[PDB]
């Protein structure tokens, strides 16, 4: 609306996206240790046997 | 969601003071002070025609 309160709400917009967007970036970051884990443990046969 | 709530210029009327001598009827009694009054315990007024 060309006000003060019509930024301050983009304010709070444009940072809870760059909220979540950072959460998610770094989400594959993590994907690959966790996806790591997987494959190496599908593999690995018990020390025992 | 930003929603405030107003206060739009609170009001106030004035007690207007009069004075009784100033008034068209500030006439008809010949107000006088008198402090002893407390003490005074029968005050005559008299008169002559």
């Amino acid at each position: 609306d060309g006000t003060g309160i019509s930024l301050h709400r983009q304010l709070r917009a444009i940072q809870q996206l760059a909220r979540n967007v950072q959460a998610v970036l770094g989400a594959f970051e993590r994907g690959t240790a966790d996806q790591m884990l997987h494959v190496l443990l599908e593999k690995a046969p018990p020390l025992a046997l | 969601d930003v929603e405030f709530d107003a206060l739009l210029g609170s009001y106030c009327n004035t007690l207007s003071l009069v004075r009784f001598l100033e008034l068209g009827l500030s006439v008809a009694c010949v107000c006088t002070k008198f402090p002893e009054l407390a003490y005074m315990n029968e005050g005559r007024v008299q008169f002559e025609v």
